[PDB]
């Protein structure tokens, strides 16, 4: 009964699609031909349905413009597991431009797209929601995101649309019309999306850097640990749990206001598999490295800023007794600091079935892990950090020729600043106290 | 009350069995995981060096 | 010929049932098949308390499973004891309500509120004569609470003069664990004051400090908790299926303990328990039997008796012993605490016993207490709630689903005036 | 797995055993014309990758309940006179004050 | 009838505890596993003074066992008699003292008071009618002296009348084994003083004189040192579990004993004290115990007799024995030290009887003393004490924890009022 | 629940961390793998696997000297996070180590001892040992001591303390780097005490008939005063010592916090076989100036306070006996305001031998440490050459082009001014 529908959007959409598909399929005991080993449970139906033939056909859609991304998976090793109407690909790509992916390029395949998506859910026969993968640096996963979300907000009256998202970094970056294509999706993420997560790039480039003991990591080691921490969100859905918990639940106990919902994901511990000999792994330990801020997943210090909610997610063997012991001894420390009308912050989960290892992975097999989902206030220095960056570009009115060709108009980038103005202004008014 | 007391003792005993069963299968486990990520690294070098 | 009707609510209720039905019928020597395998025809006698008579020899319990997720249950009926259910009994819900009381009360409880109402009216007509409804939920959640309370209300409309006994799992500061959590249990004491019989204050936190010192278990799961719960509401009822001496069944207890009508909050508390490396070395007699119920560390709530005033105490033994010992033992406790007992009721005694012990124990009784310390709960969770309710938080998912924001203000002031008359009456 | 890991018995003989997974990619000999994707899905799994102890969640088995309808009362009324006293003998209702199974008496006749 | 719950405090507490536990379950006939195996029916009559009752034919001991550093806890379970204690009354803080009065009595010992005697007070009221409490302590440990106040004060005002006896291991001059020792041991003379009502002093440089020149082994260590002060603190107590032909308890000796509140420090002595080779040489006969007992090389404590003055001694016998004998060899000692009694009080010695002796052995004695060189152990813990204090010692362990230097400067002028309150009595 | 940090700072401390380790293993029966064939758990902590980890934290700030711990032969058994290298070191220089170089891994290390102290459920009180010599233990070693005062309020570091010895010395800047620590471990060292090359290079020459000694023999001597002073915490006694105990038994003032650590007896295996040793034959080697490891007498000086440690089969009784005939003699003094200064500890177990060490076997020992007055002694020859140094300006252009102010040398010098006059005010009798 319960199902989640993914949709993976742009380059980076297919790649962590390919690596949560890969490690769901390893999870779940499913061969790559798209069948369970017949030779011997409701596990795989939340994400895949029944053939006539017995077969297991994923509950996604892997959109892109580019052609050249889709052939990939049409050629490799899950050539079979996917209906080849799933893979939707455009004629031209965007060109790293909101405006061609939002008025030109991406209203061509648009009705492709949203007639797949009603065929999902005529499939579907109550949905949890849908999960949207995306990063805000390109044209596809910036422009086509924004009107898609659009569409399934007008289609779709209140269920639950999670956008993952990478925001791009403040330091590296592979763009110049990268802000440009940033600040113009801060409507669509404002009140399109019910729960919007972010990771960022540099933050998880320093940890695999320093944590996993890899000289030179690359996609694939970043993708990994992106499966691993969205798996540890749809394990609460999947398998049994002492305390459970469920999409609308941690949404709810999360989300404190109608235009608050950009939570911090981090996952503990991420170590390596020599140290894994060395280490002891218990439930105490492992609260540790969540809220330390070297081991946040996001390049913004939350010792600035004062903490709002938290949302914990135990796998294997964790027991509540423990979790209380660790929960009381956070509390009293300074370091960690609350706001003060929230005094019980906190939301726990815990599911037996621990994580499992990939094949080629760089981690370790971890009887007890944790993945932390909190609310702060300490995003914005993070957004003001891209903020000072696009006003700077915009200074001299730069890179605006094509955006006014296509046909979005001139004063919708102060309509984004007077938005984006707004929402941080809103942060501070959140963070005065009394 | 003797059987109250013989009881206990054997829920206790149990216990301890159980225990160290845990602690054993853990050790072992581990030992062969490891040995097997080692034969892991030589063929990825192997690999690398082919090419 | 005195019936109960059994209800679960939530996740806890189902949790805290499972172990019960577990208790009893090997305390009845009930197969997990459903059949009688006992020993002595006194189990025989007084089956039909719980368990209305089916063909071949079966007897199935009177219980109904409420829980706004449609996977849930399918735990319970894997269980050890599962299969014993009628499956004509399990209701629930499609959507979950999000623990918020809200959907459990407005949106999501009106589709629900139908169905369970003419189930638990079907199996209630057919019986001799109905001696009460029990029900146990969770404080805490929205399921638990919010269809739980929306369930009360119609019983005592539809059922004016009956008994409604109800298991309270109060939220603790310590042991909190959702972040909405005051806000679910400030609307729930409105709804749990007004049309509730009875109401017994169990807290998690209390819980594990009887797991932390008393028992000493290393890993204290769920499980052994609802042990330690379901073998309170195995002391208290174990009047009205065994024949004692002096007989105190639930209707008793609920008059003389309650001298007010919005006085209906008790803190239980258990004797036997002990570890099983002192279980030799401990004397289970009278008078060492009631020096552990008395004992603040060894209550279910979160207060202390030291600070607070006991209204009425009553004890119900279980086990084989004369009388004098149990009437001077309990006499010396009133006479040697001169201060913290009430003044204006004197001889605050109420005596149960009943002849028949559990198996594997020989000497047991349980504890239940009207304290002022009760003030202590309510206040606490007074001030969190004033805390999210001030700069107007968490409102959104109340308010657009059908509320005003007036009735947080009328629960709080039904709170506000809750604890007052508790501190006048102190 | 079993010869290694032991287990908890309750896990299907697809995590018994990984030999019954033949769909994976299969190893060659590596080339210079590579594609960087080919990591994901690269090889089968061993016996030290599947988990010991499975539990699945059999939903199917509360569907049967869900999809057939919720129970519900249609005209199954009716009411019966119950007494308080104890014996089959006698059935005292509130409304009929009368008692019963007559008292024999010498002396007095007929009530 | 009339039960007495034990206490220890300390490190040294521990050891005695275990060292007194296994002579009293020997004399009474108790196995490791806790029962029963007696042969005759008086061991069996009176049971209840020093244990306590429990299911299963077994007698748990009656005992409070206060220590704050959890060290010596597992030694003490871990011994051959060291599963007998019931779990709960092992009770041990998280932090030690350290040899510090003061982190014992203001500091850290006052988050452990209230533990302690919710312990305490859960056992005492199970009696009938607790005839009183009995301590044993040093003052050479932070735990002993600091906390071992803070449960005497507390204790005298929860139980304004009740029996309280207590042992005090005092330091000494050539055994010396703390610096501080000088510190602990003013601080606690003053609690000891005016909230006890019977005291013994035992000191370790005593003991070591009694192994050499009486007992004849060349290695002493502690394990005997607590047999011979157990055996002591045994043969006071012996009215109470055994009837004679003459009984007195504790409350009977003490009326008898104390003229002034003040004047309760008394001195122990034990008269079997021999060697195996010297064995044969020695007979068991009553003025053969009253020979060896009054030579001052006996003495339990740090103190001469020539130098002071016997107020009261008392007697305690073990053995059957004839009246007479017991009557004529004490009126001779009160004819012949003529110099050595008061004057102002006539018939100094009270005596009592018990019929049957201890174990492997036919004829004992004891005899509690009130001797006034005890001011002498006084004058010598107050020399080294005033001394050190015009030179400012250790003043930051002390003052920066809470108190003042006045509370020093009051305790010198109580012990300094004190002897010489002990001084005109004896002039 | 005993249990304590090992802390050790620069190339003197990581082979001291090493050799100190080294008695450890063995001395609690462990392999080089870290695993066995509850007295380890005050020094390890246990694995889930049942992996034994020294729970030590090493730093220094040269590549060259922790890399031959990872290559060792015990390179499995330390964890890998735990040996924190610099990038460049400050080479002699205590203001390259305080100020400019040091910050760079204070960050990093008050990190790394929080997860080793958030494992402390209770600490008894951490060990810190550096070498004044150096620039990062003079430099480094300052900046540590501040941040675990802020960090902790009163938790117990005491320190072993690397001294330059009055003739010999490896460095021209090495009065510099001392002096400038001298007001760091004034305030911010609970305990501290001190032991000279030199004073051992004279033992290894005469009592343990070695003819060419090297650090090794220097670092396995201090390893072996270290486990006697840790010995009660693991191992039970008679009467058993904890590190509050002896803090407060021996300093009378919080100025005064500088003992002198002895231990005896300390002969070869070849005087093993002809002297019989007994509890009072031992202990009054550590009186002897000879068998002294500070080079100074304390015959001109005078006992502050005497702490005892003994290990084996040490009777109470010959303990108290030993203690009258010391107190005979005259040659010894004692101030008038302690009359009573012994304190004793007894620990059951003797010490454990090491393969390739130099002492033999022995059933009895003695690990002494009295405070004297004779401290002045040294310490005024060390104060002397340090203003006969700065009397013509030398080598301070660089302590001034890392940044830190002139004057901060003349703060320094006032400090131990002053110090040494309390130092002698307390020698006054009444
Ligand atoms: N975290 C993360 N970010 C990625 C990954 N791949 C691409 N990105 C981000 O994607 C941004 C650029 O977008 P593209 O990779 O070209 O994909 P796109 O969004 O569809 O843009 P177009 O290909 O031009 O249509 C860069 O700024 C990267 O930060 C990835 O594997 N992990
Ligand atoms: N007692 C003792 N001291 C040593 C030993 N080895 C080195 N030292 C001391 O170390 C000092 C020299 O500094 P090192 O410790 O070697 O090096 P460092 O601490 O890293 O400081 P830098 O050399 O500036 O990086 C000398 O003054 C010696 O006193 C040893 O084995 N035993
Ligand atoms: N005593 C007890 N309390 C429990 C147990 N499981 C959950 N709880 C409490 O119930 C609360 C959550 O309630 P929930 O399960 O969401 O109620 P539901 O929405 O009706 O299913 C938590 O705050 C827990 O403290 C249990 O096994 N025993
Ligand atoms: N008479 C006697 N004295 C002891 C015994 N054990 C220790 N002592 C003395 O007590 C002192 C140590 O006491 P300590 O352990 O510090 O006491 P605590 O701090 O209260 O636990 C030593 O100086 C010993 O001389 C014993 O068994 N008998
Ligand atoms: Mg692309
Ligand atoms: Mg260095």
């Amino acid at each position: 009964m319960r199902e989640c529908i993914s949709i993976h959007v742009g380059q980076a959409g297919v790649q962590i699609g390919n690596a949560c598909w890969e490690l769901y399929c390893l999870e779940h005991g499913i061969q790559p031909d798209g069948q369970m080993p017949s030779d011997k449970d409701d596990s795989f139906n939340t994400f895949f349905s029944e053939t006539g033939a017995g077969k297991h056909v994923p509950r996604a859609v892997f959109v892109d413009l580019e052609p050249t991304v889709i052939d990939e998976v049409r050629t490799g090793t899950y050539r079979q597991l996917f209906h080849p109407e799933q893979l939707i690909t455009g004629k031209e790509d965007a060109a790293n431009n909101y405006a061609r992916g939002h008025y030109t390029i991406g209203k061509e395949i648009i009705d492709l797209v949203l007639d797949r998506i009603r065929k999902l859910a005529d499939q579907c026969t109550g949905l949890q929601g849908f999960l949207v993968f995306h990063s805000f640096g390109g044209g596809t996963g910036s422009g086509f995101t924004s009107l898609l979300m659009e569409r399934l907000s007008v289609d779709y009256g209140k269920k639950s649309k999670l956008e993952f998202s990478i925001y791009p970094a403040p330091q590296v970056s592979t763009a110049v019309v990268e802000p440009y294509n940033s600040i113009l999706t801060t409507h669509t993420t404002l009140e399109h999306s019910d729960c919007a997560f972010m990771v960022d790039n540099e933050a998880i480039y320093d940890i695999c850097r320093r944590n996993l003991d890899i000289e030179r990591p690359t996609y694939t080691n970043l993708n990994r640990l992106i499966g691993q921490i969205v798996s540890s969100i749809t394990a609460s859905l999947r398998f049994d749990g002492a305390l459970n918990v469920d999409l609308t639940e941690f949404q709810t106990n999360l989300v404190p206001y109608p235009r608050i919902h950009f939570p911090l994901a981090t996952y503990a511990p991420v170590i390596s598999a020599e140290k894994a000999y060395h280490e002891q792994l218990s439930v105490a330990e492992i609260t540790n490295a969540c809220f330390e801020p070297a081991n946040q997943m996001v390049k913004c210090d939350p010792r600035h800023g004062k903490y709002m909610a938290c949302c914990l997610l135990y796998r294997g063997d964790v027991v509540p007794k423990d979790v209380n012991a660790a929960i009381a001894t956070i509390k009293t420390k300074r370091t960690i600091q609350f706001v003060d009308w929230c005094p019980t912050g906190f939301k726990v989960g815990i599911n037996y079935q621990p994580p499992t290892v990939v094949p080629g992975g760089d981690l370790a097999k971890v009887q007890r892990a944790v993945c932390m989902l909190s609310n702060t206030t300490a995003i914005a220095e993070a957004w003001a950090r891209l903020d000072h960056k696009f006003d700077l570009m915009y200074a001299k009115r730069a890179f605006v020729h094509w955006y006014v060709g296509e046909g979005m108009e001139e004063g919708e980038f102060s309509e984004a600043r007077e938005d984006m103005a707004a929402l941080e202004k809103d942060y501070e008014e959140v963070g005065v106290d009394s | 009350n003797m059987k109250l007391v013989q009881r206990a003792l054997q829920d206790l005993q149990e216990e301890a069995d159980k225990k160290k069963q845990k602690r054993e299968d853990m050790i072992r486990e581990q030992k062969i995981y490891h040995k097997y990520l080692a034969q892991r690294r030589e063929e990825e070098k192997a690999q690398e060096k082919e090419f | 010929m005195r019936e109960i009707v059994h209800l679960q609510a939530g996740q806890c209720g189902n949790q805290i049932g499972a172990k019960f039905w577990e208790v009893i019928s090997d305390e009845h020597g009930i197969d997990p098949t459903g059949t009688y395998h006992g020993d002595s025809d006194l189990q025989l006698e007084r089956i039909n308390v719980y368990y209305n008579e089916a063909t071949g020899g079966k007897y199935v319990p009177r219980a109904v499973l409420v829980d706004l997720e449609p996977g849930t249950m399918d735990s319970v009926r894997s269980g050890p004891f599962g299969q014993i259910f009628r499956p004509d009994n399990f209701v629930f819900g499609q959507s979950g309500a999000g623990n918020n009381w809200a959907k459990g009360h407005y949106t999501e409880g009106a589709e629900l509120v139908d169905s369970v109402l003419d189930v638990v009216r079907k199996e209630a007509e057919s019986c001799d004569c109905l001696q009460g409804f029990q029900l146990t939920h969770s404080l805490g959640g929205g399921t638990g609470s919010g269809m739980g309370t929306l369930l009360i209300s119609k019983i005592r409309e539809e059922y004016p003069d009956r008994i409604m006994n109800t298991f309270s799992v109060v939220p603790s500061p310590k042991v909190s664990d959702t972040v909405v959590e005051p806000y679910n249990a400030t609307l729930s004491v409105h709804q749990l004051v007004e049309n509730t019989d009875e109401t017994y204050c169990i807290d998690n936190e209390a819980l594990y400090d009887i797991c932390f010192r008393t028992l000493k278990l290393t890993t204290p799961t769920y499980g052994d908790l609802n042990h330690l719960v379901s073998a309170t509401m195995s002391g208290v009822t174990t009047c009205l299926r065994f024949p004692g001496q002096l007989n105190a069944d639930l209707r008793k207890l609920a008059v003389n303990m309650v001298p007010f009508p919005r006085l209906h909050f008790f803190m239980p508390g258990f004797a036997p328990l002990t570890s099983r490396g002192s279980q030799q070395y401990r004397a289970l007699t009278v008078p060492e039997l009631t020096q552990q119920m008395f004992d603040a560390k060894n209550m279910m709530a979160a207060c202390d008796p030291r600070h607070g005033r006991y209204l009425t105490v009553a004890a119900v033994f279980r086990g084989r012993m004369s009388m004098k010992e149990v009437d001077e033992q309990m006499l010396n406790v009133q006479n040697k605490n001169s201060s913290y007992f009430v003044e204006w009721i004197p001889n605050n005694v109420k005596t149960a016993v009943c002849d028949i012990p559990p198996r594997g124990l020989k000497m047991s009784a349980t504890f239940i207490g009207n304290s002022t310390a009760i003030q202590e709960l309510f206040k606490r969770i007074s001030e969190q709630f004033t805390a999210m309710f001030r700069r107007k938080a968490f409102l959104h998912w109340y308010t657009g689903e059908g509320m005003d924001e007036m009735e947080f203000t009328e629960a709080e002031s039904n709170m506000n005036d809750l604890v007052s008359e508790y501190q006048q009456y102190q | 797995t079993s010869d290694y890991y032991r287990v908890s018995a309750d896990l299907p003989g697809r995590f018994n055993n990984p030999g019954w997974f033949r769909g994976y990619r299969t190893q060659k000999a590596v080339s210079v014309y590579r594609t960087s994707n080919q990591a994901y899905g690269s090889r089968a799994p061993t016996v030290h990758e599947m988990p010991k102890v499975f539990y699945p969640n059999s939903n199917k088995f509360s569907q049967q309940l869900a999809a057939g309808g919720m129970f519900r009362n249609n005209t199954l009324n009716v009411y019966l006179e119950k007494s308080i006293v104890t014996g089959p003998d006698n059935c005292i209702t509130s409304c009929d004050r009368l008692n019963f199974h007559p008292s024999y008496n010498i002396n007095r006749p007929s009530i």
